[PDB]
């Protein structure tokens, strides 16, 4: 088995066996047998039917139409050109898969992906990009037909712990998605990287907010219970979660730094932190309030969850200025006040107000 | 060290007045070298030969075993020793920098810097410069020479804490420097640019090594044994290794295109790491370990004596055999309630 | 003297119904901030 | 009320079904055995 | 220089006529052989808790709950040993 493993190790999908024969074919749409009775025009004509009924409901697919729904790709076959194509292709259906994950419900989506799987087999060459479009519908039955696609099989693989779902078709549980989470951080870090990356891919769009609601509210859902599953938060979470927290904090999408709050809000109820390390968060809490007006109350209140559950002294008289410059500071505070208690923001103000005066 | 007619690379640590050679393959010994009156000071290799410096005199190494040339005429000890072509530069503690032609065993050139002014703490040649060697001081100022114009070519004013560590970075003019503070600089020697700047606050830099197996990663060390890692794509602190060595660490090196490091320390372990866990986690791929504290009682085993049952202050029990490295096998740690270990690890 | 009980994530029902559906079933991130930040103030 | 009680408990009952199949999640992909690059190139600065 | 007959020289000739090279030849060539050897030219090379080493976990004031800090230690009556309750 020496020899076996070796050969297993040295096994590629560039020269697997399917390549070869079409005793069976992959397809998300159609059972193997039938699938194995389909010619590449009636899959590039289904592919093209979705993605012209696609492009009714969002316009800024035509992008796509030259390099993956055209003669050239029908004709293109991954395997005989070099890497550089491979990596330009790779890069052109990561794109595309980025954009399809907000419509992946919809059935010209799955049309689409019946025929990116057909003609550049994306199941072996690009099972991170898949997976990442995939992974926020877990709850749904297409998810789990997504993950038969896949080959899992060997206990070293990196998503080896989605076999059960696999090989009992039935969908993953949210449980198991917080503890392999908290445990595991190579898939927290799979899943901010994620969603800073289609964070800015959808920037450029003007009015697409919309399209990035359910995969933040998924960000969301999970980081936040993740924290509440880990029995003790080692420093190595707070330490990877630290640079995504400081850029959903310098992002301007509303959604974005609502869910930044969020994680904020939790691990400051959670841990007890250094000085200097509530410093630095309530500096950068302070020092970007004003970008969006939207979401002032919120940040003021978060601030305000992060000066009662920690020392009182922890802050520092710097950031004190551009607390005070923000417009209209007191009738937020008072409007606060109505319902919730304020008192440590006060309790922090009060003795630089009267040094300062 | 790397090796000619075996495309394989060596590394060689001292051992009181002699040194072993071990294959990185799979850590086995392969030489023991003949012993010297002093103890060994500094050491260095330029593929073909191994010089080894004990007090004033230091020799030539070839086949790892014997000596085939010597080189006398220092009247102090020496520090830093450099390979050079067929040239070997040695600096002694006075402030003595000799460039040696290694076969004729003569003296190719004489500089002298003074102490007060300039003493040097770090040597390095960067690649691709012709006779060009740059020289660190405790004063923190670093002067570039041309050993074949025998001139001072540029003076860099550099900062004021002090130079440890000279390491050449994986670009044609790009060095990193190591300061007593802590602090990693890199720095464009050709037009004078810092590009990045590391801190840690664990002491001076001990030693300073480069990833270049397709992955932007640089490892630093300290006194405490502990070993951070940055990321000079992103400029940021990717993980750090704590207690990687009980000692101060005292070498790191990445291999060259692979993605394992090479580190030694005082606790007399020899230890090779591997970052192939998901987020850049190090663990440890193989190591060559002996008492880390002193002997207590030592006592023959077996009538045959190939063996010798040995007791250290670290709580563990070790046979040494006489004839062989590979038959040594150490007993464990004295430990009640042995099924609880292996829950937890020692 | 007196000590004050601080409100915990795992305590609240709405919360926990909150974070229990699906995540395309879930609603937006901003109404979820809203809810989850008012959660942990303290009420008067 | 009665009715909505019996259907949130029914909701708890079809997850803890699905998690039972699906698992803990504890677990990690296991470690895998390495072997050097060979024929390696290298820069010897004795050229220089 | 003498690429030829020298030892370091001779393995990085690539035909027979740079038997001795200029040294503005010499100094691409070494400068190819140095990039070939590093895989190429990294990207690089043409407030905040992870610019530093730091801790980010700290102890409270208060008791911290679920796990309880306890050593055991010796017997009160350790000095007077009796067996009645």
């Amino acid at each position: 088995t020496s020899l076996a493993q070796q050969l297993q190790r040295l096994a590629l999908p560039q020269s697997d066996a399917s390549l070869l024969s079409r005793d069976e074919v992959a397809s998300l749409l159609f059972d193997p047998k039938e699938a194995a009775t389909i010619d590449r025009d009636t899959a590039f004509a289904i592919g093209c039917t979705g993605l012209e009924e696609l492009l009714g409901i969002d316009p800024s697919f035509e992008q796509f139409e030259a390099p993956l729904f055209s003669q050239l790709a029908k004709t293109l076959e991954r395997s005989v050109q070099t890497k550089a194509v491979n990596k330009q292709l790779d890069e052109n259906i990561s794109l595309f898969l980025i954009h399809l994950s907000p419509y992946f419900l919809l059935k010209p989506a799955q049309k689409c992906l019946e025929w990116l799987i057909h003609r550049f087999h994306i199941h072996l060459y690009n099972q991170d990009s898949l997976i990442a479009c995939v992974l926020p519908y877990h709850e749904t039955r297409i998810f789990v037909r997504v993950i038969q696609l896949l080959k899992i099989n060997n206990s070293k693989h990196r998503w080896f712990w989605l076999l059960p779902v696999k090989q009992s078709g039935v969908p993953l549980a949210k449980g198991t998605l917080i503890t392999h989470c908290y445990k595991d951080l190579g898939f927290m870090d799979f899943i901010c990287s994620l969603v800073t990356k289609s964070v800015k891919v959808f920037a450029e769009y003007p009015g697409s907010s919309a399209q990035l609601r359910v995969l933040l509210a998924f960000y969301a859902s999970t980081i936040v219970s993740a924290l509440v599953a880990a029995e003790d938060v080692s420093d190595n979470i707070i330490a990877k979660l630290f640079p995504y927290i400081q850029k959903g904090l310098k992002s301007s999408l509303p959604d974005y730094r609502a869910a930044t709050y969020m994680i904020i809000c939790q691990i400051s109820v959670k841990v007890t932190m250094e000085n200097t390390f509530v410093n630095s968060l309530a500096s950068q809490i302070i020092k970007t309030l004003t970008k969006i007006p939207s979401l002032i109350k919120d940040g003021l209140s978060c601030l305000i969850v992060l000066l009662q559950r920690q020392k009182p002294e922890s802050l520092g008289k710097k950031p004190f200025p551009h607390l005070c410059n923000v417009p209209d500071l007191i009738t937020i505070l008072h409007g606060i006040s109505e319902t919730y208690d304020v008192s440590p923001l006060l309790h922090y103000m009060l003795p630089h107000l009267v040094v300062s005066i | 060290r790397f090796s000619a007619l075996k495309r394989r690379f060596y590394v060689t640590t001292c051992v009181g007045k002699s040194f072993h050679t071990y294959d990185v393959q799979k850590l086995s010994l392969v030489a023991v070298s003949n012993s010297v009156p002093q103890d060994i000071c500094c050491m260095a290799a330029d593929g073909r030969l191994v010089f080894a410096a004990y007090g004033n005199v230091f020799s030539a190494f070839a086949r790892n075993k014997e000596i085939v040339h010597t080189f006398k005429g220092h009247k102090a000890e020496i520090h830093f020793l450099q390979p050079f072509g067929d040239h070997i530069i040695s600096v002694d503690t006075d402030g003595i920098l000799i460039i040696w032609h290694i076969y004729s065993e003569e003296e190719y050139l004489q500089l002298t810097f003074d102490k007060s002014v300039f003493k040097i703490s770090a040597i390095l040649h960067p690649s691709t410069y012709l006779n060009k060697i740059l020289l660190g001081s405790e004063q923190g100022s670093l002067q570039l020479w041309n050993v074949k114009s025998n001139k001072l070519l540029y003076t860099f004013p550099g900062w004021k804490v002090g130079v440890t560590a000279l390491q050449q970075a994986p670009a044609v003019d790009v060095v990193a420097i190591g300061l007593m503070s802590g602090q990693v600089i890199i720095h464009n020697i050709k037009f004078n640019e810092t590009l990045m700047k590391f801190r840690q606050d664990w002491g001076p830099i001990t030693s300073i090594s480069f990833r270049t197996d397709g992955h932007p990663v640089m490892a630093a060390g300290s006194p405490c044994g502990h070993i951070g890692l940055w990321d000079l794509e992103d400029k940021k602190l990717i993980n750090q290794m704590r207690n990687a060595h009980s000692t101060a660490i005292a070498g790191l090196t990445f291999l060259h295109r692979e993605p394992l490091l090479v580190t030694n320390g005082a606790d007399n372990a020899l230890r090779i790491w591997i970052f192939d866990g998901p987020t850049g986690e190090g663990r440890l791929l193989r190591f060559r370990m002996g008492h880390s504290a002193p002997l207590t009682n030592i006592r023959y085993y077996g009538q045959n004596g190939q063996q010798i049952l040995s007791a250290s202050q670290d709580g563990t029990l070790q046979s040494f055999s006489t004839v062989h490295e590979k038959f040594n096998k150490s007993l464990g740690h004295g430990l009640i309630n042995k099924k609880r270990v292996k829950r937890k690890g020692l | 003297n007196e000590l004050v009980q601080l409100p915990l994530t795992e305590n609240i029902p709405a919360i926990s119904e909150l974070l229990h559906t699906p995540a395309h079933v879930l609603p937006s991130a901003a109404f979820l901030c809203s809810m989850f930040v008012n959660s942990l103030l303290l009420s008067k | 009320e009665n009715r909505a009680k019996l259907e949130a408990r029914l909701r708890t009952l079809e997850d803890r079904g699905i998690r039972k199949i699906s698992g803990t999640g504890k677990a990690l992909a296991k470690t895998e055995k390495y072997e050097h690059k060979s024929e390696v190139k290298t820069y010897d600065p004795s050229g220089d | 220089v003498d690429m030829m007959n020298n030892r370091f020289r001779k393995d990085m000739m690539k035909n027979a006529s740079e038997s001795k090279l200029s040294k503005d030849n010499l100094k691409k060539r070494l400068k190819e052989e140095f990039q070939h050897a590093m895989g190429g030219v990294p990207a690089w090379a043409e407030d905040d808790l992870l610019q530093r080493t730091g801790n980010f976990i700290s102890t409270s004031t208060s008791l911290p709950r679920g796990i309880l800090k306890m050593k055991n230690c010796q017997h009160a009556n350790a000095e007077r040993p009796t067996v009645a309750r």
